[PDB]
């Protein structure tokens, strides 16, 4: 016949995770033909993932991206937590013993924090490295009211 | 037990009943009506959960841009009003 | 059968001659002619998918040149039960 | 169903914003209305998870050009049975 | 729900903890742990679309990392029941 | 149906997927799964000639990009006697 | 096992966020919430002191740039009855 | 009428007057002085959206200079059933 | 009962609670409040005897100061007046 | 103690050098040894969430080292009860 | 749990307020004290191993200044059985 | 009845079995169980007093480098502990 | 067996510690725990020449560093009956 329909009724839905994982299977974004979700597409989502990259990528600008690319863990973001000012239970430091073997990632449900990971091996943590948490009592002085309490005081 | 509408509009019945096997073929929805409006036109209305019309919705807008004379709209309304129940017959 | 072959054209002269060829070219059973309105017409029919397209095909082929031509000529193989209320 | 969608603004203002978008948006109860106080206030629906969801993204882009707007936004998946004495 | 959620991956490891996000991200029961062969392991939940979706994309947003990490995951909304055996 | 139609990919996940195409096109019926080895997967469905055909090629669409991919995908139309007691 | 931990943050969404993270990454107990006032919101758990020192650990990762970030996260291993009309 | 309409303004001397310009500008009924918190004062008033919305807009325009000014203004004819526990 | 006073005041209470931790753990003093000021500022009142609410004021000025935001401001009294009794809770 | 201590690695030995180690560092409960396919071997602890971590971590520091070596230093503290069908 | 925690100092006061340390700051019950002669004094406490190691770490960092020093502070999570009798 | 336990690991079941050999061989001590890994990984388990297991695992060593694939891993525990035992047979 | 191993150290807590080795390090029964005086204390274990030697190897280079640190190593293989009074 010399003319060659083109293909339709393509199920996978090929998304992109918080983190660039390719997920497959429908999807539930935004659609360039949908109508009903526009509101909201472009707006930040703290927790649990439900929206597409992808729908980020094709909807909205490139800040909105690496935003979500920056934000979105699921519950580990590992040692980056390094204060907590508790006694830190810790690994070994001033004690040793246990010390033996305490740079290699726990990557799970995190116990120790950064800073004993630094006092303990030279590294910084094999994990997320630049430590969320840290600063912690650290950066203080002006901290005052920071982020934006009404600035009433 | 879903209340919100995923529906789609047709010109023509061919696109209008791929919409609505692509709509129970997608996720798990029931589509409480086809209408025929005149001219053409033709809707189909699911009802179920608003993840799985999101889906559903999803995939009849993929099946449907060029079968017959093409999909018109297809739209997401996910909470009518208790009076909006009556516009789509119950 | 059950999957579902339909034919979609402008007036039902093209829909039922494409129908005589639905049940002339491949084992099928016709379930309805419907008025989709604005002269729009189309013919809904069960069989086997290989009848189906076999049928579909053939009364596609043999309405272009009747009436206005067609609209669209669709097939599914495995309609859902869920879908017959609406048939 | 217990699926939690929570948001949080400055003021009452975008407050109701966002409570009204919860409930205009999908199927979701209001359960919580919190003054935190210094300005923080939020709210507690709950409700199917596309659904929190969906009423999320409403309330989100429905309650930052009204007012100073808000500063926080989150979605529970699906809160721990210990939750339940905060709510 | 009869939503299924799917996921598969490299080793023991990455397909429990990613188990573990199901059951603590979404109401999803794990309905199979299967050993594919040459080292891929599968995990299967059912739950609701929504939460099957948030669930499995918690998931790989926990195993891309976890031993040599993710591999496959794809979503269904409604498996057909015909498959059911397989599952 | 009697035609027997085989889909193997690489791992369980595009296995099942390319499953649900088979039975969610045509009038299908898989009789079985297989995991090869070494991550081959194989799902056996059995029906109908054409349904075959039309299962077989969507979910060779549906399989090629779905995780680590598809492999093989054939069409037996009449499988022998000597080869069922050994499926 | 009465080891308390404790976390403070600015407004309650990373308080909620880093409770769920409490009773979903360790088995603690939830004693309860508190409103400091001007934004401010504590969350007091108890349990096991590693089970508490995990949790908090989560928790403050959780809670770490959502909304305005945590304050002050913080564990005591054995706290004294004298503490208890205080929490 | 059930109208709903409602602002937010730092300190009580323009929250009073505002208030006093609605009740001079149209035919709304105080149903609500709220101190939010951190300075914050709203006033919620009944009314029809005709007359709530004219009050709105005087309310806003009457502290352009009052106090240290507005924080928010906005109108809400039909609230839904279930927040009237967040009125 | 000791009438000496130890008072602790941080923002946050959690450097409040570390500063209650360190009067419960140093000596014999009991906590008689703990209360929000308003604002965030929270602060925690103990009695007991001169020398030890000043051992206990020593612990916390020690363990207070670098927990998070850390200490805002504590103090002892020696001698607390009759008229300030109904101010601590009467 | 419900905390899981859970790994895998190429070829056992390193395997029993991991299980030693579970013994010789903390008190878990050697739960299962499993053979996932290809050489992947994965051991699986239960026991306390500082016990299983110190334990953990004393195992992936005696097994890399021997054979083709470790895989995964990965811990979960909450085996949440739809994950325990899978143990 | 089973954890054997130890502190030596040179002499016994600044072994017993580490004790004290470690008995006030986590969950761990102290069996021991030993004077081994010529002024090197032990403590032995026993209790879970994430609150020996926390009590350890609190009495380490408490006692450096203490008397003449610390000396030795290390644990076992699992001592053996066979140490009872050195115990 | 030694509890000292030496396993070797070979990519191939030849290695395993010479391995094995070389164990008996070398000195008399026991094995107690060969186990097919998977993906081609043949693994050797025997028993034995400390230093007659050191020099049978030695001996394994040396003889199945070149015979087959080779070594993959191999290793001696003294004392393994009761709750490895359970992997051994419970 | 007739093998003695044995080894003092400067403080308990290494020798306790060189003693926990031995009694996991190999099959081997410790039957002395003497004090010195000055703070030498020597650990006695016996058992037959293979394990002592790979005992005592394995807590000597473990102990070098713990604590205040060993005295001695060396072992005899083979002692004479009139050893009898050192127990």
């Amino acid at each position: 016949c010399g003319s060659t329909p083109k293909p339709e009724a393509r199920k996978v839905g090929l998304s992109l995770s918080s983190k660039s994982n390719l997920i497959s299977g429908t999807m539930t974004g935004r659609s360039k033909i949908v109508t009903g979700d526009e509101p909201g597409s472009c707006k930040v989502l703290t927790g649990t993932p439900y929206a597409g990259l992808d729908q980020i990528n094709d909807n909205c600008n490139a800040e909105i991206a690496d935003d979500m690319k920056s934000r979105a863990t699921v519950n580990s973001g590992n040692n980056s937590n390094a204060r907590l000012t508790g006694l830190q239970p810790g690994i070994g430091g001033v004690m040793t013993g246990a010390t033996k073997g305490s740079c290699k990632n726990l990557t799970g449900t995190p116990y120790i924090g950064g800073d004993q990971f630094l006092s303990n091996c030279e590294t910084p943590p094999n994990d997320a490295s630049y430590a969320n948490q840290e600063k912690s009592a650290s950066n203080s002085w002006k901290e005052f009211s920071v982020n934006s309490p009404s600035r009433e005081k | 037990m879903g209340i919100a509408l995923g529906m789609i509009e047709t010109r023509g019945l061919v696109p209008a009943i791929e919409a609505a096997d692509a709509m129970t073929k997608a996720a798990e929805v029931r589509l409480i009506g086809r209408e025929f409006v005149g001219g053409g036109y033709v809707t189909v209305l699911v009802r179920g959960e608003t993840g799985a019309v999101n889906a559903a919705v999803r995939a009849g807008a993929d099946a449907c841009e060029r079968v017959g004379d093409g999909l018109v709209a297809a739209h997401i309304i996910a909470r009518p009003h208790r009076e909006v129940e009556p516009a789509l017959g119950n």
